[PDB]
RNA sequence: AAAUAUGUAAGAAGUCCUUGUUACUUAAUUGAACGUGGACAUUUGAAUGAAGAGCUUUUAGUGGGCCAUUUUUGGUAAGC
RNA sequence: CACGGACCAAGGAGUCUAACGUCUAUGCGAGUGUUUGGGUGUAAAACCCAUACGCGUAAUGAAAGUGAACGUAGGUUGGGGCCUCGCAAGAGGUGCACAAUCGACCGAUCCUGAUGUCUUCGGAUGGAUUUGAGUAAGAGCAUAGCUGUUGGGACCCGAAAG
RNA sequence: GUUCUUUGUAAAGUGCCUUCGAAGAGUCGAGUUGUUUGGGAAUGCAGCUCUAAGUGGGUGGUAAAUUCCAUCUAAAGCUAA
RNA sequence: CUUAGUAACGGCGAGUGAAGCGGCAAAAGCUCAAAUUUGAAAUCUGGUACCUUCGGUGCCCGAGUUGUAAUUUGGAGAGGG
């Protein structure tokens, strides 16, 4: 971005000489790995789905991607996890009875 | 102040006169010249007195003034400005006087709402 | 070197002894100096006379 | 309740206010067992001083970033430039603080010579125990002050550009405001054909 | 001391200067800052206009550090200079050296123009000015630098 | 249409001449309001009086009253 | 013909604190305040002390913000004291505080929209029976004492109750 | 401080280059009811109903959608002054 | 110590009310889980003899692969070269 110098403005701040320093591996904390998976792919099919998962793919097949979004973000808490759950079931429907 | 002493000399026909003041002289710096002069006071303050002598001057006792000038002749009183004190703001506190209240916090919330406005009641 | 004159600083950050009011303790030597005497209008006596 | 012409106070004492009241009575003696406790650990510790050399650090807030201070550790990027391990830095008395992280290359450059004096200036003995003589100084932060970092000089020259820096800080402004109105202008025009 | 206090003279006269009608009992009017729109609402007006009510927006989480900006005027200015240099600096000026004055590091937010400077060159560095100051200090010849 | 009670005036912060200032006012530098300069002094413009004239700050008690001459409403009257 | 009081001794009621107003005294003075802590000590005393932090040195506006000299820091009328003339009575000269009065400056509100301009940003200049706890050669900071204020058992003794 | 003891084909640290990097669920989170806080379209705690993800998750003191940027690494644990 | 009787709450009434930054006192860091020792459960309570006894040495039962030691804890780190 690089600072001004002066004391308002879009970039606000002061020009000193940066050193960017080495990345911490704490950040790198969500990311997957080689074991989980296989792992996650493995418990899945063992497992299979859940009473509202068999509502979820229905709503998806016969109504539309609205009105399951809907029935996702009241089933789950929240708007960007019900975002997610769709787009996992639009997989889940794909791979399986499809190909 | 030392820059009040400074504004009655100035004054037509009174450059020669040992100015005279009955109380603490203070120092300024908020001039940047200043002329010679000798004053005669009860007390002077470490910067008034080295902005006084540094310009040539002289710091005189009230019982040396006697001595040089017993019937009291060629002098000029000076008196600081009383109502400037914080304490006068506040007397005579009314509706319609502009005086400022009596008050420890301010800002919004603190004395601005029913009473110093229209769209609260009324304006005093 | 520990409270200081004029000369010398004083060994207290930020110090120097207090000033006078008055220069001369002595009164009565100033009183009857000359500069004054001149200036001052005879005297009167002492305790007066009772008239009527 | 209401009279004369005085001021509002707010005085907060209707609960139980007498029940919990201190008085430091204490001050005087918690100095000198305070005094007591620094004279008893300079003895069992012995030639070492009493705390540990800490780093030069830059105040945050838009109120205090003129000043420079001390800071709590050094950092493992600036104890391993300085030529040492981790581990055994804090022996020699080091503070290293795993937490930070340098963004800033003129405090970097001072921490390093930091500790290059300090590495200098000290008498490390072998495990055996023959102890050479040498006799304890208290204070690390005495001997290595923090310096205050002058950053401009007294006598220079008059350059003058003429845009009335007042015209600069109200330009400043003026910009800042108007962004993101001229973003929703220039996105639409730009896509709109 | 106690012996300096009224209740020693009063030593000796039934009622200690309360009065026999109204006499000293308890809370009469009521405690603290009670009936101030009531009983005692001509007090409050005169003496306290402005106290009922409530006036602007609310600032949740508001910080004493986001809006630190101490003033100095042009009347001041020279003091941030030492005393001993000040002298030489004032007598004989030019363009080639002038007296760098760093108002942040002596602790000031904003140059504000009250009143009258020498006709010296200066330099200033300072993170606000305004229009008024900036013009006195380009008149003697200085110029205005700003900072962070 | 009284008597008793009640407002204002009896000068220097005033009176007269001289010709300046204005975005107000006049058909009109005519007026208006404040002025420069000059003229008028302790009979300076009724009596009597004046332990001085004026200004500020601050705080107590009190906020049940009653009586008498004259005027008076309620009431037959009342120490009402 | 209202209440308390048979008698004597001893005890028996406007206090201490936190935060404040006016007044006074002392220190220093555009600054002021050593005691949170450190140093030292004949050791709860006395002595010394770095950096910060308050209060003060600037206001105004709900805010974003903006931020105090057309002029010898203005004119007008008073004005103690001082200077010139005078034997005095008086006349001129300049006039600190303080008081009345017409202006300028700072911020709020309403109005006018100049050089320019990433075609919608900028706000020069000039106002207005408006508005402020403002400027106009700084006066406050600390400590101490009388009297006053509020919270506290709050001058001493007294319920029915919960 | 002085004088007898060597545990070891044992243990530890750092330079350089690749392929990798396991990270805590009836929990987080959401709704609703009660309490609590200075915490205001909800500061914490607890009941009941619902219930995740892994370039993810929490936080960013005004609710919501979309796009960015910064900062930490929860649901396991010990420890003088 | 300060922030501060402040931002905020409140028949917005009576009332209530913290936090970051700055100066000091004191300063100290770390441990599991999630990994094949697999060319050799490398670990451990007790019982029973002996000794230089806050415990050591040798046998015998037992606990334990539904995981006890070693290695690693995100500041990284491990296998390979
Ligand atoms: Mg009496
Ligand atoms: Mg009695
Ligand atoms: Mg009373
Ligand atoms: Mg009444
Ligand atoms: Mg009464
Ligand atoms: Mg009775
Ligand atoms: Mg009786
Ligand atoms: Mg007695
Ligand atoms: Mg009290
Ligand atoms: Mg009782
Ligand atoms: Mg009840
Ligand atoms: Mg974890
Ligand atoms: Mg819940
Ligand atoms: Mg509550
Ligand atoms: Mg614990
Ligand atoms: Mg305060
Ligand atoms: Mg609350
Ligand atoms: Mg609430
Ligand atoms: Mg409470």
């Amino acid at each position: 971005t690089v600072k001004t110098g002066i004391a308002i403005g879009l970039n606000k701040g002061k020009k000193v000489t940066s050193m960017t320093p080495a990345p911490k591996i704490s950040y790198k904390k969500g990311a997957a790995s080689n074991r989980t998976k296989f792992v996650r792919s493995l418990v899945r099919e063992i497992a299979g789905l859940s009473p509202y998962e068999r509502r979820l793919i229905d709503l998806i097949r016969n109504s539309g991607e609205k009105r399951a979004r809907k029935v996702a973000k009241k089933r789950l808490g929240s708007f960007t996890r019900a975002k997610a759950k769709v787009e996992e079931m639009n997989n889940i429907i794909a791979a399986s009875r499809r190909h | 102040s030392v820059s009040r002493i400074a504004r009655a000399l100035k004054q037509e026909g009174a450059a020669n006169k040992t100015v005279v003041v009955v109380g603490t002289v203070t120092d300024d710096a908020r001039i940047f010249e200043f002329p010679k002069t000798t004053v005669a006071a009860l007390r002077f303050t470490a910067g008034a007195r080295a902005k006084i002598v540094k310009a040539g001057g002289e710091c005189i006792t009230l019982d040396q003034l006697a001595v040089r000038a017993p019937k009291g002749q060629n002098t000029l009183i000076l008196r600081g400005p009383r109502n400037s004190r914080e304490a006068v703001r506040h007397f005579g506190m009314g509706p319609h006087k502009g005086k400022a209240p009596r008050i420890l916090s301010t800002g919004r919330k603190f004395e601005r709402a029913r009473g110093r406005r229209r769209s609260k009641g009324f304006k005093v | 070197q520990v409270w200081g004159s004029e000369t010398v600083a004083s060994s207290k950050v930020g110090y120097t002894l207090p000033s006078h009011i008055i220069s001369t303790s002595d009164v009565t030597r100033i009183i009857n100096s000359s500069e004054i005497q001149s200036a001052i209008r005879p005297a009167g006596q002492a305790t007066q006379k009772r008239t009527h | 309740a209401i009279s004369k012409n005085l001021p509002i106070l707010k005085n907060h004492f209707r609960k139980h206010w007498q029940e919990r009241v201190k008085v430091h009575f204490d001050q005087a003696g918690k100095k000198v067992s305070r005094r007591n406790a620094r004279a008893t650990r300079a003895a069992k510790i012995a030639p070492r001083p009493l705390d540990l050399l800490r780093p030069v650090v830059r105040a945050p807030t838009v109120k205090y970033n003129r000043k420079v201070r001390a800071g709590r550790g050094f950092t493992l990027a600036e104890v391993k430039a300085a030529g040492l391990t981790a581990a055994y830095a804090r022996t020699i008395g080091i503070a290293v603080d795993h937490r930070r992280q340098n963004r800033n290359q003129e405090i970097f450059d001072a921490n390093v010579q930091r500790l290059k004096e300090y590495q200098s200036k000290i008498i490390v003995f072998p495990r055996n125990g023959k102890a050479p003589e040498a006799e304890q100084v208290l204070s690390a932060a005495a001997t290595f002050p923090i310096a205050q970092p002058a950053t401009d000089v007294e006598a220079r020259a008059v350059q003058d550009n003429g845009e009335s820096a007042f015209r600069t800080l109200r330009l400043a402004r003026s910009e800042k405001k108007f962004r993101g109105i001229r973003e929703k202008r220039a996105r639409e025009k730009a896509e709109a054909e | 001391p106690s012996r300096f206090t009224k209740t020693r003279k009063h030593r000796g006269h039934v009622s200690a200067g309360k009065g026999r009608i109204g006499k000293h009992r308890k809370h009469p009017g009521g405690r603290g800052m009670a009936g101030g729109q009531h009983h005692h609402r001509i007090n409050m007006d005169k003496y306290h206009p402005g106290y009922f009510g409530k006036v602007g927006m609310r600032y949740f989480h508001k910080q004493q550090a986001h809006f630190w900006k101490p003033v100095l005027n042009l009347d001041k200015l020279w003091t941030l200079i030492p005393e001993d240099k000040r002298d030489q600096y004032l007598k004989s000026a030019s363009k080639e050296t002038a007296p760098v004055i760093d108002t942040l590091a002596a602790g000031y937010g904003k140059i504000l123009g009250k009143g009258r400077i020498p006709n010296v060159p200066v330099i200033v560095k300072a993170r606000f000015v305004s229009k008024l100051a900036e013009e006195k200090i380009r008149a003697a010849g200085g110029v205005v630098e700003l900072i962070a």
